[PDB]
């Protein structure tokens, strides 16, 4: 209901579908925090699967 | 109009374990792939399956006999 | 008109409302009669006497 | 403000912790209908097309 | 797709990884074009394409030629959402340090090398050189140097010597550094040499050196040499209306970095001095950490306005912004507002939702149903026949908000309850309906108030909002097992009408069959409400096996609560519906009922009650006026009386038989002795105001005044309200405190005067603000309670452990204040109760205390009770589920995934919003006396002579119910061990807070006055004379006597010289300090302390919170510790406690450790994610130590997930994570 430029996306063409289920990602304010973080002297980074 | 699922908690008194089963269910009934066990008093899926729940015929393990029958029934195709 | 709710006086001192409630039934009461002898056409005298 | 005939009493929880209870005689001799005027215009502007 | 987050030191290399080009040109968008420049702050070949898929010269449009660098400009063909993910850097010409490595308080760079600060910032000012590797020199390697020091030094040594100024001197000397050998060497100087001056920063400093080489990363990073540039979608140059371009801050400061950087550049290549390049060497320098951090250094204004623009770091941190404003709390999607009112009509269960707003919201349900049923071609003509408001669609979300929660929210959230789930009841009009029941835990009016729904979208969060948010699955809090749910004004004051009777009423004292004919004689007009008639009714009481046995007979009652028994449920009996019914009675009535027939009967017993209240409170008339208020006749005797009773103090104070502040109190007795009677002048005539004849013979019986009964029933009207409301109100004081000698003389109901009104504004205002202001107070607690607690949940099924607080009632002073059977309720025994008789069996080792065993133990004699408690349980991050209680919206054991850490803060948080001679025993018992020294003397009675004496009762049963202390040189009258008569005499003597204070006892602060305690058993003795302060010396009596202590003889003393005081004794006076509670007592004395102390400021007022709550706080304060010892280990307390009994199960020796107390925010400083510490904490310094350390976040907790966005370990998240994290590691 928030960030997830795929999830808004993807919750709504389900709603239509009658099929309420939810694919959740990732929230870009985070995705912003870690360019933010990284744009530093900082090295922010993910790992395994 | 369900109000209240004591006695629907009461099966798998763990009041998360609930909803994650009846989630299960209810899937199974809204996204195309099953058929009501009870009734359907236009009850949505939601509802319909703390019914289920309730009368003791769908829980965590039965649905986990049922989905593994259905995985062996898609291999049964395939000469 | 309205129908507040009395036990919105006793916690909140607030004892404005009760006596601007007489007050003004009582002012209201007089136009009655005002109105009355309005509409009866009764005359000048009764007017000015109330 | 206007002059409402009140009266102090209860009625079926109608009013129960604040809210008032208000006649349909009130609402149909338009003594509370405020007038507002909204004031939205529109802007032609040179684009960059 | 990932589940481990890490953070290291960024390399200049690593750096030269992500970007993707070197902004040259400190340039933007054109001037005439619009359009990036080449090489600039926006160049699209740098970053990426303006338009999507499509290239900036415009040669390459269609989707086709994706992947391709158009030859023209250098620009990949791709979704321009790449401007977003695009890095860059900028080639820094002179090196340049990072400010948050050189400004936080734990300077990296200065103890890098033990150099002071004050010396690195005045060689990066390039006002002092610094040697570098001098080798074999009259210089050492690290040391500072002036101009003239510099000048005759290069002659000295040409060669071997290099002394350098400024940053590349820091770097080379970082450069250049042994993080190996010097770790060597520093490890000796922290084994020999004693005195803590000498391990003061070495203890840290050699921590420093081995996790920067554990880590990985090199020193000589802490300086940038690259500096990486920030993608220009992060920092937009929009355009906006009127054609006005709205820019970012970021902008101007890295449009700044780049002009000064080529200005240097320039300056080297075109052969300047060193006046000019050294000036821009340190302008450079302040402009690049004004970039990363504005505010450390000058405070670099923006362009036209006046504010300081915002840097890199102020992007994160605060309250506003990144991190707090952004990844724990975002706006929301299928949610809206409005104004709340009444809906009695509606069920505890279901709310009114008003209809356009549900048409607003459910669009995309609305649309899909819409197209499924044939009614709409396709999604776009389902929009259309929704924004004609057809009249098919209003059927159509009938048919889907059908059984669809949705959520509730009041604006502030103190409790869980704030957001609760009811089911939509579409409605005409915009206001939103609610139920009155509600109200009392949603904590709202309907005064104007507004609250907010929630669509829930997945079918688990429809699931959620039915059985785990729905309303009538929450009715009794967590907090306390009390319900939430109770009658609120109008219900209250409708029953408690009926359940009323007088004398004489119309037909009183008859008989009828039961309710039927009762209600039948009520509603003809025929008979009364109020009588006192007798009638037959039939009991329903499920009896002797759980069979229900219905036994009728007659029963003496009124008219009106035999109609109110057709509400009443099955198995409740009678005798809940003679009395009185007032709210404090009506709520206990619904109590039994919950606890009787279960969930599902109480919820419509609530309802039912809700509407009954209703409808008779308003048909009873109950109303109020001017004559209701009964003003005192006597009023005006009573009050010339004492109006009068001052004139001779007056004269008292005139000649000089009374000082001021002595006929002060003159006044002051006089006047509060006096206002007693003004205030029982109305209250003794209001009580027994109404008489009327019982069938012929006056009497008089409980008024019927229309004020009294609102007091007498609870709804509205307190008791203090009443003596303002007719009589006059009291007296008033400046903010001094100084109460006035004037009290007000006159009532509301007369009118008050203008003089009179002043006192009254002042007390007005205070009240007002001082509640108006103590709004963040209360937040900012819970705020830090809930940061404390989070990751707190419940996992392990059964810790095994016996240990157990040991509980018993509070009983103090005169009477208890709280039975042992609270304190005790659904907790868990840690070890076999007994009867009072010895090696019995009254409850197992461990078993849940519910109702049952409550009764059982409360028959005997046994008042002492072990409760295993959450402050101690054997558990890995995490507690088990027994030690915790079973305290729920239900009576069962707390479920294994229930976040208990934040249901606590919540449950301390929500209450903080409310608050700020000789001895006569009176039960009969016998003297049983507790610690004291007794002596003979002439009297031949007993005195005390120890400070402590506890004054316990022995009764005929074996318990205490009585518990006074006793100074110094008490006079007794029985003595230990002896028999007392009804309230007999045995003692005499000569006697010659708020939430800021749970606030202190939470944080552990020191007291301003502290005790000292004892650290072992022996005669105390003296020591040396008055030097600075005193001594104070400890004589063991067996094992090793060096202990000892300086205590100052400014500051008197109580404990005995020549008598043995055992460890944890009293040395003196004053208030204490839980961190020297915790040493000389244990961990169980110490939260036995605190929640004692934090318990007495909420049941101070109205306020009752179980103690599990507040154990949860002192366990999570206590998660520390300090290590005595090495044994055969190479801090947190969980992680060294299973590391090293490990190996201490092997036949290696263990280490000793020693439990540290950590404030609520001190607690919450130390966390083993990072994330979550700087999110609430200060996220600028807690980054860079937990960068420079190279630590990894694998997230394991609950707003670690909230932020990365992923289901919370907790509840319905800590399933999933279960099954996950099963098969996971394994
Ligand atoms: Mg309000
Ligand atoms: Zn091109
Ligand atoms: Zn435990």
């Amino acid at each position: 209901k928030s960030d997830d430029v795929n999830g808004r996306t993807k919750m709504y063409k389900n709603i239509v579908d009658g099929n309420h289920q939810m694919e959740p990602g990732m929230p870009e304010s985070f995705n912003v925090l870690l360019k933010e973080i990284r744009s530093l002297g900082i090295n922010i980074e993910l790992e395994d699967e | 109009a369900r109000v209240t699922v004591q006695d629907a908690v009461e099966k798998i008194g763990n009041r998360f374990d609930l909803v994650l089963v009846a989630a299960r269910r209810a899937r199974q009934m809204q996204v195309g792939g099953k058929d009501p066990l009870v009734p359907e008093e236009n009850d949505k899926t939601t509802v319909i399956a703390l019914r289920e729940i309730e009368e003791g015929l769908i829980n965590n393990q039965i649905l986990d006999v049922r989905e593994r029958q259905e995985q062996q029934e898609q291999e049964a195709a395939e000469l | 008109d309205i129908v507040l709710n009395p036990l919105g006086v006793p916690s909140r001192m607030n004892i404005g409302q009760i006596l601007e409630t007489h007050l003004g039934m009582a002012a209201k009461g007089i136009g009655d009669k005002i109105n009355a002898m309005l509409k009866q056409q009764q005359e000048v005298a009764k007017l000015r006497e109330f | 403000g206007q002059n409402m005939r009140v009266a102090f009493m209860p009625w079926n929880g109608y009013n129960f912790e604040d809210s008032i209870l208000v006649s349909e005689r009130v609402v149909q001799e338009d003594r509370f209908t405020t007038i507002h005027i909204q004031e939205l215009a529109c802007v032609s502007r040179d684009t960059k097309l | 797709e990932f589940d481990a987050i890490k953070i290291a030191l960024a390399s200049p290399d690593m750096i030269r990884s992500w970007s993707f080009g070197e902004v040259k040109k400190p340039e933007t968008i054109n001037y005439r074009t619009f359009k990036p420049e080449r090489d600039g702050l926006f160049c699209a070949r740098i970053f990426g394409p303006v338009k999507d898929y499509e290239c900036l010269c415009g040669k390459y449009k269609r989707l086709k030629h994706r992947g391709v660098i158009c030859e023209k400009c250098g620009v990949e063909v791709t979704q321009t959402k790449v401007r977003r993910e695009r890095m860059g850097h900028i080639e820094l010409a002179s090196p340049t340090a990072h400010i948050w490595f050189l400004k936080s308080l734990p300077s990296r760079i200065g103890l890098l090398l033990d150099m002071p600060l004050r010396d690195i910032e005045r060689v990066l000012y390039f006002e002092s050189y610094v040697v570098i590797e001098g080798g074999m020199t009259n210089l050492e390697r690290q040391q500072i140097l002036t101009e003239e020091q510099y000048l005759d030094a290069l002659e000295e040594f040409g060669d071997e010597f290099d002394a350098k100024m400024g940053a590349e001197a820091i770097q080379a000397l970082l450069k250049s550094m042994d993080l190996e050998q010097e770790c060597e060497q520093l490890r000796e100087e922290l084994n020999e040499t004693n005195s803590e001056t000498k391990r003061k920063k070495l203890t840290k400093r050699i921590k420093l050196l081995e996790a920067f080489v554990q880590s990985g990363n090199k020193p000589e990073w802490m300086i940038l040499t690259v500096l990486p540039v920030l993608p220009p979608d992060l920092r937009p140059l929009v355009p906006l209306d009127g054609g006005r371009f709205a820019t970012s801050d970021l902008n101007d400061l890295y449009r700044r970095v780049i002009n000064r950087n080529n200005r240097l550049k320039r300056l080297l290549d075109l052969a300047a001095p060193d006046i000019i390049v050294r000036n821009e060497k340190r302008m450079l320098q302040e402009a690049v950490d004004a970039l990363l951090d504005n505010g450390r250094r000058g405070r670099a204004i923006t362009g036209s306005n006046k504010r300081p623009l915002k840097s890199l770091a102020d992007m994160i941190k605060g309250k506003q912004g990144r991190f707090r404003q952004n990844l724990l709390g975002k706006r929301v999607d299928y949610s809206g507002r409005s104004v709340i009112t009444v809906g009695p009509y509606l069920r505890l269960h279901q709310c009114g939702l008003p209809k356009k707003m549900a048409l607003e919201l459910f669009k995309p349900f609305i649309y899909g149903k819409l197209e499924l049923r044939g009614l709409a071609t396709t999604i776009k003509a389902a929009k259309k026949m929704v924004e004609r408001e057809e009249a098919v669609v209003w059927d159509i979300l009938d048919e889907v908000i059908r059984e669809h929660p949705v959520l509730l929210n009041r604006a502030p959230t103190l409790h869980r309850l704030g957001i609760q789930a009811f089911e939509p009841v579409l409605i005409e009009g915009k206001a939103i309906q609610l139920h009155p029941l509600v109200c009392a835990a949603y904590n709202a009016d309907f005064d104007g108030d507004q609250m907010a729904v929630h669509v829930p979208l997945t079918l688990e969060a429809q699931l959620e909002a039915r059985a785990l948010m729905m309303s009538t699955n929450n009715i009794l809090s967590p907090a306390n097992g009390e319900p939430i749910i109770v009658p609120s004004q109008d219900v209250v004051l409708g029953l408690y009408y009926m359940t009323r009777d007088c004398v004489n009423a119309k037909g009183e004292g008859m008989v009828l069959t039961g309710p039927k004919e009762a209600e039948r004689l009520y509603r003809s007009g025929l008979a009364s409400l109020h009588a006192r008639v007798k009638v037959r009714i039939t009991e329903y009481e499920k009896d002797a096996n759980g069979e229900l046995v219905a036994k009728t007979s007659l029963k003496d009652t009124t008219v009106g609560r035999a109609i109110l028994w057709m509400i009443v449920p099955k198995g409740l009996p009678y005798s809940i519906v003679n009395q009185a019914l007032g709210k404090k009675a009506i709520s206990k009535m619904l109590n039994t009922c919950y606890r009787i027939l279960g969930l599902k009967p109480t919820v419509i017993f609530a309802d039912q009650i809700m509407y009954t209240g209703f409808a008779y409170a308003a048909r009873s008339g109950a109303s109020v006026g001017i004559d209701d208020m009964v003003i005192p006749e006597k009023k005006h005797e009573i009050i010339s009386e004492a109006e009068a009773e001052v004139a001779e103090i007056q004269e008292q104070f005139q000649s000089g038989l009374v000082t001021a502040g002595e006929r002060y109190n003159k006044v002051i007795d006089i006047w509060a002795a006096a206002n007693d009677r003004v205030s029982k002048a109305m209250m003794d005539n209001l009580q027994t105001e109404t008489v009327i004849n019982r069938d012929g013979q006056e009497e008089k019986q409980v008024s019927f005044n229309s004020i009294y009964m609102m007091a007498d029933s609870g709804a509205r009207g307190s008791a203090a309200q009443i003596r303002q409301l007719a009589g006059m109100r009291g007296l008033m004081a400046k903010p001094d405190g100084s109460i006035i000698e004037t009290p007000i003389t006159a009532n509301f109901r007369e009118g008050l005067n203008v003089l009179q009104y002043f006192i009254s504004t002042h007390g007005a205002r205070k009240g007002l603000a001082d509640t108006a202001l103590k709004t963040a107070n209360s937040g900012y607690l819970t705020r830090r309670l809930v940061d404390v607690a989070q990751d707190l949940v419940v996992t392990e099924d059964d810790c095994g452990t016996h240990e157990g607080i040991m509980m018993t009632p509070v009983i103090e002073g005169g009477d208890v204040k709280e039975p042992l059977r609270d304190r005790v309720l659904g907790r868990v025994t840690a070890e076999d109760v007994l009867k009072p008789g010895t090696a019995d069996i009254l409850v197992p080792r461990n078993t849940l205390l519910h109702e049952q065993w409550c009764d059982l133990l409360e028959e005997n004699s046994v008042d002492a009770v072990k409760v295993r408690s959450v402050v101690s349980c054997d558990t890995d991050f995490g507690v088990c589920a027994h030690c915790y209680g079973r305290d729920l919206a239900r009576g069962h054991i707390i479920n294994k995934g229930e976040a208990i850490g934040v249901i606590a803060a919540q449950s301390i948080g929500e209450p903080g919003t409310q608050l700020t001679s000789s001895i006569q025993v009176k039960n009969k018992g016998s003297i049983k006396l507790s610690n004291v020294k007794s002596v003979v003397n002439s009297s031949g009675k007993l005195v005390i002579t120890s400070r402590n004496t506890e004054l316990k009762l022995i009764d005929e049963f074996g318990r205490t119910k009585e518990s006074y202390k006793v100074p110094y040189g008490a006079v007794l009258a029985k003595g230990d061990g002896e028999q007392v008569a009804g309230g007999e005499t045995v003692a005499n003597w000569d006697p010659h807070g708020g939430l800021p204070r749970v606030a202190d006892l939470f944080e552990a602060r020191r007291p301003k006055e502290p005790a000292i305690l004892a650290e072992i058993s022996g005669i105390v003795s003296f020591g040396k004379e008055t030097k600075g302060k005193r001594r104070l010396v400890i004589t063991p009596v067996d094992g090793s006597d060096p202990y000892e202590e300086m205590i100052p003889k400014w500051r008197q003393l109580n404990v005995f010289e020549g008598e043995r005081v055992e460890r944890g004794d009293v040395i003196s006076d004053g208030p204490e300090a839980p961190h020297d509670i915790l040493r000389l007592r244990g961990v169980h004395a110490v939260t036995r302390y605190i929640v004692n102390e934090v318990q007495d400021v909420y049941r101070l007022q109205g306020v009752k919170i179980n103690d599990k709550h507040i154990e949860v706080i002192v366990r999570q304060m206590l998660r520390k510790a300090t290590i005595v010892n090495a044994g055969s280990s190479d801090v947190e307390y969980s992680r060294v406690k299973i590391a090293n009994r490990e190996l201490e199960a092997n036949g290696k020796v263990g280490a000793t450790y020693s439990r540290d107390l950590l404030g609520i925010t001190k607690a919450s400083l130390a966390t083993e994610s990072f994330i979550s510490a700087a999110s609430f904490q200060e996220t600028t310094r807690v980054l860079t130590e937990a960068a420079v350390a190279g630590k990894r976040d694998e997230l394991r907790g609950l707003k670690e997930n909230v932020i990365v966005g992923r289901l919370i370990p907790a509840g319905t998240g800590y399933a999933y994570h279960q099954d996950r994290m099963r098969r996971r590691a394994a």
